[PDB]
DNA sequence: GTTCAGTCCGACGACGCATCAGCACAGAAGC
DNA sequence: GTCGGACTGAAC
DNA sequence: GCTTCTGTGCTGATGCGTC
């Protein structure tokens, strides 16, 4: 019986302490109870130990059952690449707890909004609607399965067999699944463990129950007369081989099988980076200027160059005249990009037949010859590969090399990636182009670089060391680069004051409280508040129930006449408009959701703050004293 | 190889679309009784029973029981091709993983292969059991009060005493319901009561089941305490669909 | 504690149909002399008169004058389970919060019953007098509502020219503008164009409430429209033996 | 000037229905015989010929070889608003970018004008075919088959033998077939010279067979690496034909 | 050896293509 | 994208 | 004529992928 299941116990037993037979699809309660354990405990390591105490049983038990396991806990459906998704939302999931429930919408809608979890209310509440067959158990393989179905069931009418399917989950739950299944479904699992974790619980329980043995196997603890230390010397070194064998394949399909049928030491020996497989990307810690800079890299030769304002783009060609795309989170990209797939044999030279490439690709003004803004790069079509008709122009910025003929080159330092990259390319100016590039230890000249960068449309410096801890193994580090960006590196960026007038309730960490504001701008000349924009980040908890008991007396069951909204979302309370914000922001966007400044620019799109990052309420003003549309017009020609 | 052809091919039409709303997949057991399915739902809150007799065949032919699966979307979209005029042939050989159907027009042939499907059989043997109340309507007009209901409410309780049944629902409108009487033919409602009997369903399913009214003009609803719904149309000479509805509280 | 009995209750249907899109809410007034709603329409530019005679009623019982606050959207929902050759029955207890409606089958067998939840509204009512209109026609309602459903693509706006010999409307948009005459006609009562009128009129309209003034075409095979001088245009429908429909719309510019 | 009646406008209204879908902008080029347009469609897979006789008018002159730009889509909006019934007259202009109909019913007039454009038109001169296989046969059979084999598989192979023509569609839920044999406006006749097998995109056909009320028969043209010939005869005015390029 | 330092995990945001739903009407078919 | 928050190691 | 339906978009409404 699972429900009495307890892998938290001390001296965890890998089939003694088991809920199920040899050989049998595991019972999906047991992995909700693990779940439940997980919830119930803060300390990350006490989770990681729990998690590859049930993964260790899986694989002493029922071996195929691993995979969905790990995309469970992933909450994933399969390779990121493969572009599944389950593609349901709260409103389609809400109707299906109220008619599982048999109730009317509005008080699980309320209900749900309270406590801001879809899990506590999915229990409780019961149909008796009495079936006439009792559901089998449900299993985690099941489970999946049906998430995969979920996915695939596109088409008129899809609704219907989405709500039929997720019927037959919810109506099968048998303890208290029903939470983690809707948590699931909605994304947010809230489960308080990621990616790191999950391959450090894997490697924890293959280590210590590797595969291949005979049933019932022989040996449990390989950590066994070891001590404690030189226990996890064991573990950590074995960690940051599966973690890099995970970073250069980021998929479990490949790995697991060979995994299981080879073992974890011969695991490198059959996997290696190709193009046509994915990687992880590169990432950066944010510094806020070069003090900072010359402390971390005090031992160590760096570079600047520019952040590009666009987005990411990895580029695959292989020797078989195919080339492939994918964006920063290894999303199949190829589609959005027949002209770059053109491109392609007059960017390379000829004597490479295959690389995988990093480059930002920005949108171009081709006979302005100029850079132009990301809110013209994301009005690119989507799936369809019609290279036809192009309406936006880009251009590509190359900044790292990765792979190049057959030689991988990501244990190499970046001076000699980069000298190889310059060496084996060609450039074409508003078409590729390498970043532009500044080698330096030096205080002025970085900002004399900076002041070149931000009146060249670019977010700030890019800094990255030359060859010490220049490798590119995410393993190590992941953030090894800085970005030096214009926010905090002016001393202060453009920070505004601003009303607010409503408040979303929150979720999460936020349940119970209020997770966002509605922020408006006094329009003067009108008389009156428009709306631009929400927030939700940058202050912390004990300020948050400041915050919350402050504006709790002032709900109002209206929306004022002094108060102009129009396409942002419905308040969760209305609120009186007594206080002012003090918030930075990172850009000014023309808005179709906004109506503050509506005229002063363009008579239609409004504009709003990208990025908004609370600071402090400015208490000492009045609301009606707060930043007008005038110096919010003022603001964005400044940005041009 | 099995073998059956009717005249009436309308319906099979009339059947499949009388199927089609509340399942995708069944498998099909032929027999010397004839074809015959059994399918719970995927949601497994309702059931419906396929009877086709073999004597209702114009022409019928068996060598073996089969059970074969098929999807419902599929050969529905192939049964679409069919005028309302034609002779069907259905076609089964004992191995194939392919279905063979002819349409025929009373100089023109029709001829389809569709592929079959392999299906993890879910059956309910249903015990005979007698029913405290039955009755025999017109399908017309339960049509027009399960359509009526759709709107108003998505719970329906049914009522019934020997004066006559009662429909009754509410939702964020107020109450709807009806009251209907006995007459004293194929227009006609007569009933065979035992006892004063309230039952609750849910509307969605009965609003699947009515697609069926096209096959026969009356139909027989037949209600019990504690299990099932039986709604039963008898197609003439050829046999029957049963729908069993679980009940609420 | 009202009664109505209605045999003809298609007519309800065909009248309540034509407001649920226009307004999702209404006022009613009940009095001896019968129904009786004005209302202001959704973006407050047109108004709806209603006026359904007591005489024409099966069965009356208005023992007191009501206004229920209900909304034409569920009624209509409502009435769209109601059969055509049912016989209707409004009941409404004074201190209720529900009107009740009974239907009673032809064959004496069916017999529904549902009853609607009541509500308040804050009625705004503007006072129309009768004027002596310069322009009225009367003409085939199948006609102008072929009439609207072309031209509303041509252009969002009509201009309407009268003179005594006949009507001329134009409607005028990007692909090009169109221009449809009407004579006066004689000879064909029911199908005929007949014209009162004092001086040639012109005058602009925006044809998106033209196209929902229409809705009502089958509650009578004529209807009348009526021209003034910088006034709303009148458009009348005449309810069979029952009473009326009008529709009042603001000129443009 | 142009100033033409025709009585039976419900044809006009009809061919203006079958071309808006598939071809939204076009050339009239107007001449003594009477109007005739070619063009292409969007795709460039099918040309589309429609042919109105003069002489099929009930009034008709033309005195000059006109070539006009309009738009399909908004001439189909405009020719909604006639009746079936209703008596037509068009009436043109030389320099004018604006053309008028004159739109009567058995007493009711509409003035409708409609602006012009300024086009860039592909020409494919097409000299004489004789086709291997003629079909003539009713034409909803047609139209309903289209419409049936349009789920088996987006694409049909046709054959022709002297004793009858099958069509053959083939996808994942399976292939199917209809045979047909030769046999007043009920029947089916072929001359065939070479027994013929072809592959087609059902999209097209889908399209052509809008046309099918302004002919109780259509003909079939088939003949080795050219386009498929469909013909709709309307009754005494002229034709109009849809050529198709076989796949691949 | 603890006041720092970096990991890691989930809080929330602004746009916009896709992408499907929900009346609502012409249309044809059946009566 | 971004900022805070709980936790194990960092190294002066 | 009316029926119920079917195929018809037209315009709206969030899910999901970028930063
Ligand atoms: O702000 P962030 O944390 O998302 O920044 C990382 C992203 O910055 C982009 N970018 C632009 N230019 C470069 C260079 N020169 N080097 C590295 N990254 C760069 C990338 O899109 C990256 O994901």
């Amino acid at each position: 019986d699972p429900s009495g299941y307890n892998p938290a116990k001390n001296n965890y037993h890998p089939v003694e302490d088991a809920c199920w037979k040899p050989g049998q699809k595991v019972p999906y309660l047991a992995v909700a109870r693990t779940f439940e354990k997980i919830e119930e405990v803060s300390a990350r390591l006490r989770m990681v130990e729990t998690l590859s105490n049930l993964l260790r049983s899986v694989v002493a038990l029922s071996p195929p059952d691993l995979l969905p396991v790990l995309y469970l806990s992933l909450n994933h459906l399969g390779p990121p690449q493969q572009g599944l998704e389950l593609g349901v939302g709260d409103g389609v999931l809400l109707k299906a707890v109220a008619q599982a429930t048999g109730r009317q919408l509005e008080s699980v809608r309320a209900e749900a909004a309270e406590k801001g979890d879809v899990g506590l209310v999915a229990e409780n509440s019961r149909s008796t609607q009495r079936l006439m067959l009792p559901p089998p158990p449900l299993t985690a393989s099941g489970v999946f399965s049906k998430f995969r179905d979920i996915a695939r069931l596109t088409g008129s009418a899809s609704t219907a067999k989405k709500i039929d399917i997720i019927k037959g989950l919810f109506v099968a739950c048998r303890h208290s699944e029903a939470r983690f299944i809707a948590r699931s479904l909605s994304g947010r699992l809230r489960l308080g463990l990621a990616e790191q974790s999950v391959l450090a619980a894997l490697s924890q329980a293959v280590s210590l129950t590797p595969p291949g043995q005979e049933f019932p196997p022989a040996m449990v603890d390989a950590g066994k007369g070891k001590t404690a230390e030189a226990r996890k010397t064991w573990l950590e070194e074995q960690g940051m081989i599966l973690k890099q064998t995970f970073c250069e394949v980021p998929d479990l399909d490949r790995i697991i099988p060979v995994l299981l049928e080879h073992g974890l030491e011969r695991l490198p020996e059959h996997c290696k980076l190709s193009p046509g497989i994915p990687l992880k990307p590169m990432l950066a810690h944010p510094t806020r200027g070069i003090s900072e800079v010359l402390k971390r890299f005090e031992e160590a030769a760096f570079t600047c160059e520019y952040k590009y304002d666009g987005q990411r783009a990895q580029i695959h060609a292989l020797e078989g005249g195919e080339v492939k795309i994918f964006s920063r989170n290894q999303e199949d990209n190829t589609g959005k990009y027949p002209d770059i797939i053109s491109r392609i044999p007059k960017i390379k030279l000829p004597s490479v037949t295959s690389f995988i490439l990093d480059t930002e690709a920005v949108a171009w003004d081709r006979e302005k010859k100029q850079i132009q803004p990301f809110q013209v790069l994301t009005t690119r079509k989507r799936k369809e590969v019609d290279a036809s008709e192009i309406q936006v122009q880009v251009c590509l910025y190359a900044f790292d090399l990765i792979y190049l003929n057959g030689e991988s080159l990501v244990r190499e330092p970046l001076s000699r990636r980069r000298q190889l990259l310059r060496e084996n390319f060609v450039e074409t100016e508003g078409e590729f182009v390498f970043a532009t590039s500044l080698d330096t230890k030096d205080i002025e000249q970085i900002a004399e670089f900076l002041e070149q960068s931000v009146k060249d449309s670019c977010e700030g410096l890019m800094v990255k060391t030359l060859d010490v801890d220049a490798t590119y193994e995410i393993a190590k580090r992941s953030h090894n680069w800085l970005k030096l960006k214009k926010d905090y590196l002016d001393g202060v960026g453009d920070t505004l004051d601003l009303v607010v007038i409503g408040a979303y309730l929150g979720r999460g960490k936020r349940a119970g409280r209020y997770g966002g504001f509605l922020l408006a701008s006094y329009d003067e000349d009108s008389e009156e508040l428009q709306a631009i924009c929400k927030l939700g980040t940058g202050f912390s908890d004990e300020e948050l129930e400041e915050h919350h008991q402050s504006l709790k007396a002032l709900v109002l069951p209206s929306p004022r006449p002094y108060v102009r909204i129009d396409g942002a979302v419905i308040p969760d309370h209305w609120l009186d408009p007594s206080a002012v914000w003090e918030v930075k922001c990172a850009d000014l966007s023309l808005s179709p959701i906004y109506p503050a400044a509506r005229g002063l620019v363009d008579s239609d799109k409004g504009i709003s703050l990208r990025f908004p990052r609370f600071i402090r309420v400015r208490e000492d003003k009045q609301p009606e004293q707060a930043t007008t549309s005038a110096q919010v017009a003022c603001l964005y020609r400044k940005q041009s | 190889m099995f073998e059956a052809r009717l005249v009436q091919g309308s319906i099979l039409k009339k059947v499949l679309e009388a199927l089609k709303d509340l399942i995708n997949e069944a498998c099909w057991d032929i027999s010397s009784s004839g074809v015959n399915l059994q399918s719970m739902d995927s949601s497994h809150v309702s059931l419906v029973q396929l009877t086709l007799r073999s004597e209702g065949f114009d022409t019928y032919r068996c060598d073996r029981n089969l059970a074969m699966g098929v999807n419902l979307t599929s050969m529905s979209k192939i049964l679409k091709c069919a005028g309302n005029e034609d002779i069907i042939t259905l076609r089964a050989e004992d191995n194939a993983d392919t279905l063979a159907l002819v349409f025929e027009a009373p100089e023109k042939v029709s001829d389809y292969e569709m592929k079959l499907m392999d299906l993890d059989v879910e059956q309910l043997g249903i015990p005979e059991q007698e029913y405290s109340c039955v009755v025999k309507m017109p399908s017309g007009e339960f049509a027009r009060i399960c359509r009526d209901l759709s709107h108003i409410g998505d719970a329906v309780v049914i009522s019934c005493a020997k004066d006559g049944v009662k429909f009754s629902a509410s939702g964020e409108l107020g109450n709807g319901n009806i009251k209907l009487s006995q007459t004293s033919e194929e227009e006609a409602v007569t009933i065979e009561m035992n006892e004063p009997v309230q039952l609750t369903f849910a509307l969605r399913y009965l609003n699947f089941f009515t697609k069926a009214t096209p096959l026969s003009s009356t139909v027989t609803l037949s209600m019990s305490a504690d299990v099932p719904l039986v709604v039963e149309y008898k197609i003439a000479d050829m046999g029957h669909l049963k729908y069993y509805l679980a009940p609420k509280i």
